[PDB]
């Protein structure tokens, strides 16, 4: 019909207009790299992770933005698109804390495990890093923004999706926080959601918090009797 | 003979911005008595494609910086529309270091800012355009400001501008202490009252600009030149300077130079040419002369023995491993701490950075820390290269080119003042023991 | 580096070194420690079962 | 250096929501006309004028502007709070009332800004980032204020003191604190930025409208 | 004529309030603004 062919490491994909290279790549089942895009946030483009190099562009793309155009060959696994991948792992963690032992996270991070996959294994950084004071938002939502990594998510949810445009950034540079400016609690039916898409431990669950190990944990899939949603 | 190969000794006569000094009248009256606004009815009446045509042909690059072709990018709003107003945002924010080309324009020949915004938006069918000053030139836009106000009591303005039956509307907003904000999209951001942030690209500003709407961001000399362009046609433009780098051009020669200057001269002028003439030459002497930053501080620096014969146009500087910019020339003598120099810039650049991505967010700070740390000497020499690196991850992996600025300098800096850093570093492990 | 009877240490302080992070308990070929955490009055991230089963344990 | 100010606002006797902020009627026509420069359906983007004028009416911007600015503009008053402490041309806390600003970018350090710098602390007995006891000066240290030409330059609200050396800047000091207008500009009797040595160009008269006009036109 | 004088002394004798008060100025002559629709992006 409209689709419009394109190419994943030379695999032909048709894909509709407006479809993205990240969500093209996923059609041959190929999950991009990501921190600040969610498929149910609108698209923010800042954490740089999901840069992927295209086949004749002198130029890496972010994935999660650009849309994809015809006969554009997408590299996933090329050395551009490693070496990316690697620079922006490192930037990541140039400042983040020692944390995970103590932290909630541990074992259930997507930080951890995509700088397993995709990052290196050691550390240049020879400096000093930053460290940020906490925010009170409620009982709900325990706050340790050392670990933030500025992926905006918890910002997109709280105004896209619960409502509330309590949340966001102040400051600018490596001096920019997530909070709210004033002390003062997010408290929304929908809060506790904020935990599940935050990627680092800096958001995390204050009555669950020091509990038990993602991997020691058996899953039931059930259903909630709390209200007739279902 | 045709194909001038010597460029410079520019004529009165040919020069644009006539009252660059400031010694006559910046009102309506001078500036009208200089050939503002003369024609400009006409310049309308001929359409918006025979405007576009001479831009092309003038072969005028942009002169915020990036030089891209200003005929083919003010072409991108010569669609129909589609419902959604149209919009020419001109920027002045003017944040570069040893950059004051802008401000002279805005304070001393507003009117031809002005004239240049109805004609360019006569040509991209722009209902209004919002130009954008930094806040600290509280003056200038106060002088804008005037003469928006007398172009719009003489009708050259407004409703039935000049008489040729189109309506454009020229407004005024100040930022707040912003270097980011004179990126394109971080300053359509700042007029929607949001931070300033840039946006990724696509879309660009032609689909979806200020408000959502078509929307062209172009600089305020790229635009003060064009009703000049169109009145004495696009060919006198093209004389001038090498084949794809015509026309004039604003140099601010600061640093050590015994007369720091902003000056007009044709575009490839030898870079040796333009201090010595101009500026009164290198402060004692040309054989003292250390470094030179040629475009603004984004650009990477070139040693003594480059700018000798090094042109100042697009091509040529950027054969020298460097950039035009903002033809913003900085002179370092060789009394001059090098390293200090280029920390100080890194400092700016980590001092300015919006924060939004990573690689500039984090990478520019660690930057900063690495730099402060080679100005004392206290690293090893192997931290040479890994800070080169460092630059290489962050350039073309940030949303704006701020993270190209910022590595940059470094670059240029570990190019060809190598030695200076591990001779300093050798001095502080040999002092420290 | 000889492997004796198991001990859990301190700061110079008298705090307990230990903070629940549970990776002896994960890494433990034989399933020999059981560990359950909370929030100490103060806050801290401390241990309220901490078990070898030393008739389990491989040393 | 890093910046010694805080991006989170505690409240405080000073500076609290029932700190009395209030725009004159003057200032509301004011915001009227700035307002009407925008379309309809976007008046967010008058936050940042309008924000400012709320501090060129109170000096520095305590939270309750902040939170009259939202309230007028129908802005959530996170979004002010964002455009408030992003942009470093806005106080957050009370300045002198002379908020002297130093370029020391590398263009004009090259021109011994720190000798303008010293010259400030000594003659006023304060550093870099303090307030004057009397509540009449305050020094901070900015990046390029867009003069590099008429290095070394200081900004004292919203005007420009350029071409300056030590006792340029005692001079305007001392005339500032006597009440008096110092004329802006630079102070090495050069007018502007043209070159010192005589005017190296735009010698010639200026010439007339239409003197390279083009055939057609 | 002559190019002895410096003309741009106007910008000496300028007020907190100068910008605005040419804005309120300005307003009287201005075209009527674009609409979108609605009231804001939140209605
Ligand atoms: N005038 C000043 O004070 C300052 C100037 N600069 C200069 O800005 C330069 C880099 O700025 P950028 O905007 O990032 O360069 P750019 O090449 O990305 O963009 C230049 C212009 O051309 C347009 N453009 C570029 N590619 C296009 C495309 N494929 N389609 C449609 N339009 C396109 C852009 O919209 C933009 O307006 C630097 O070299 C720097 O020298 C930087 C800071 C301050
Ligand atoms: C960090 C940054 C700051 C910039 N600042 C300015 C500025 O102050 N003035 C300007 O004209 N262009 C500036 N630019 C370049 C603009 O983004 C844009 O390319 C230019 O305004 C286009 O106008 P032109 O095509 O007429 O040159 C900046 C770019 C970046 C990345
Ligand atoms: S957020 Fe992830 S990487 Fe950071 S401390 Fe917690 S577990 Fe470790
Ligand atoms: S708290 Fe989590 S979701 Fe919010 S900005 Fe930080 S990392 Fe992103
Ligand atoms: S490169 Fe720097 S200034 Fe540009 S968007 Fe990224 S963080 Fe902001
Ligand atoms: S839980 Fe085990 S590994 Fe973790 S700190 Fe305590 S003793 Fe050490
Ligand atoms: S996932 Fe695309 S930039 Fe973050
Ligand atoms: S370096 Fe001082 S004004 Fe630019
Ligand atoms: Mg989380």
């Amino acid at each position: 019909s409209n689709l419009i062919e394109v190419f994943v490491d030379g695999q032909s994909v048709m894909v509709e207009p407006g479809t993205t290279v990240l969500q093209a790549c996923e059609k041959v089942g190929m999950q991009i790299p990501r921190f600040c895009y969610h498929e149910r946030l609108s698209v923010a483009g800042n954490c740089r992770m999901c840069l992927v190099e295209i086949e004749k562009a002198p130029k890496v793309v972010a994935a999660c933005a650009m849309p994809v155009m015809k006969g554009w060959n997408i590299l996933t696994n090329s050395e551009k698109s490693k070496k990316a991948r690697e620079g922006v792992m490192e930037f990541l963690l140039a400042n983040h804390p020692l944390d995970c032992p103590i932290c909630d996270q541990g074992g259930e991070c997507d930080l951890q495990d995509q700088s397993m996959m995709f990052g290196s294994d050691r550390s240049r950084f020879l400096e000093g890093k930053r460290a940020v004071e906490d925010k009170n938002i409620g009982p709900l939502v325990k706050t340790i923004m050392t670990r933030c990594i500025q992926c905006t998510r918890c910002i997109r949810f709280a105004s896209e999706i619960a409502g509330v445009d309590d949340l966001g950034t102040t400051g600018r540079g490596n001096d920019m926080q997530v909070g709210t400016y004033i002390e003062k609690m997010f408290m929304s039916e929908l809060s506790g959601n904020i935990i599940d898409i935050c990627p680092v431990g800096a958001l995390t669950s204050k009555p669950y918090a020091f509990t038990a190990r993602p991997w020691e944990t058996r899953k039931t899939e059930s259903i909630d009797v709390m209200d007739a949603v279902g | 003979a045709p194909k001038k190969t010597s460029f410079g000794s520019l004529k009165d006569e040919d020069r644009i911005f006539t009252n660059l000094y400031g010694r006559h009248d910046w009102r309506l009256k001078g500036a009208q008595s200089r050939g503002d606004w003369y024609k400009t009815k006409e310049i309308l009446l001929k359409g918006p494609d025979w405007i576009l045509g001479e831009v092309k042909t003038s072969g005028l690059r942009g002169r915020g910086g990036a030089g891209f072709p200003t005929g083919l990018k003010w072409s991108f709003m010569n669609k129909p529309s589609d419902g959604r107003p149209k919009y020419l945002v001109v920027n002045a924010d003017e944040g570069e270091p040893g950059t004051c080309k802008d401000r002279e324009i805005i304070r001393h020949d507003p009117h031809k800012l002005v004239e240049g915004c109805l004609v360019g938006g006569r040509a991209m069918g722009a209902r209004a355009a919002y130009i954008y000053i930094r806040g600290e030139f509280y003056n200038e836009a106060s002088n804008l400001q005037v003469a928006i106000r007398e172009a719009y009591e003489a009708g050259l303005i407004g409703k039935n501008a000049c008489g040729s039956g189109y309506d454009f509307d020229v407004f005024v907003v100040r930022g707040a202490g912003a270097y980011i904000c004179g990126e394109e999209t971080a300053l359509i951001e700042s007029i929607e009252g949001k931070q300033g942030k840039p946006r990724l690209k696509p879309p660009f500003p032609a689909d979806v600009g200020v408000f959502g709407c078509p929307t062209t961001v172009a600089n305020v000399e790229t635009v003060a030149v064009s009703p000049t362009i169109c009145r004495r046609g696009g060919a006198w433009f093209a004389s001038f300077g090498r084949e794809r780098n015509s026309g004039t051009k604003l140099f601010n020669i600061s640093g050590h130079v015994n007369h720091p200057c902003t000056v007009e001269e044709e575009m490839s002028v030898p870079l040796k040419e333009l201090i010595e003439k101009h500026a009164g030459g290198v402060i004692g002497g040309w054989d003292n002369l250390l470094a030179v930053i040629p475009g603004g501080s984004s650009t990477p620096l070139i040693p003594k023995s480059v700018c000798e014969t090094v042109l100042m146009d697009f091509d040529a500087l950027v054969q020298a491993q460097t950039g035009l910019g903002t033809a913003a020339v900085i002179v370092m003598d060789r009394s001059t701490d090098i390293v200090k120099a280029i920390a100080r810039l890194i400092e700016f650049y980590k001092h300015e950075s919006c924060g939004q991505c990573t690689p500039c967010r984090e990478g520019v700070d660690w930057m900063n820390k690495v730099m402060a740390r080679f100005v004392k000497g206290d690293a090893r020499p192997a931290e040479i290269d890994s800070l080169w690196e460092i630059s290489k991850q962050i350039e073309g992996h940030t949303i704006c080119a701020l993270g190209d600025g910022a590595a940059w300098p470094v670059q240029g800096l570990i190019r060809h003042f190598r030695p200076e850093l591990e001779e300093r570093m050798q001095q502080f492990a040999l002092q420290h023991q | 580096r000889f492997r004796g009877e198991h001990a859990l240490r301190r700061y110079p302080s008298g705090e307990e070194r230990c903070i629940a992070c549970k990776l002896c308990e994960a890494v433990c070929p034989a399933q020999a420690i059981t560990i359950e955490a909370e929030p100490r009055a103060d806050g801290s991230r401390r241990t309220t079962r901490y078990d070898i089963d030393m008739t389990k344990c491989i040393y | 250096g890093a910046g010694g100010a805080l991006f989170v606002h505690r409240d405080t006797p000073e500076n609290n929501p029932d700190t009395p902020f209030d725009f004159t009627p003057e200032n509301y026509k004011r915001i009227e006309a700035i307002v009407k420069n925008y379309p309809e359906g976007h008046k967010a983007a008058a936050v940042l004028p309008v924000l400012d004028l709320a501090q060129r009416q109170n000096g520095w911007l305590p939270i309750s502007a902040m939170n009259k600015v939202a309230e007028i503009l129908q802005v959530p008053p996170m979004r002010v709070y964002e455009v408030a402490t992003f942009y470093t041309m806005y106080n957050r806390k009370p300045v002198g009332k002379y908020h002297i600003q130093v370029c020391t970018t590398t263009p004009c350090m090259l021109r011994n800004s720190d000798s303008i710098l010293e010259a400030i602390q000594k003659k006023l007995g304060i550093k870099v980032g303090e307030t004057t006891p009397d509540k009449l000066f305050t020094l901070i240290e900015v990046e390029c204020l867009g003069a590099c030409v008429n290095a070394p330059m200081v900004q004292i609200n919203d005007n420009y003191y350029e071409d300056l050396t030590p006792k340029d800047i005692e001079e305007i000091i001392d005339e500032l604190k006597a009440g008096k207008i110092p004329k802006p500009g630079p102070r090495s009797g050069r007018f502007s930025c043209e070159p010192a040595g005589g005017l190296t160009s735009l010698t010639e008269p200026p010439k007339g409208p239409g003197f390279g006009v083009q055939a057609g036109l | 004529f002559d190019n002895s004088t410096y003309r741009n002394l106007q910008h000496h004798e300028y007020s907190t309030y100068t910008f605005l008060d040419l804005n309120v100025e300005l307003s009287k002559f201005r075209m009527p603004q674009p609409s979108s629709g609605r009231q804001s992006p939140r209605h």
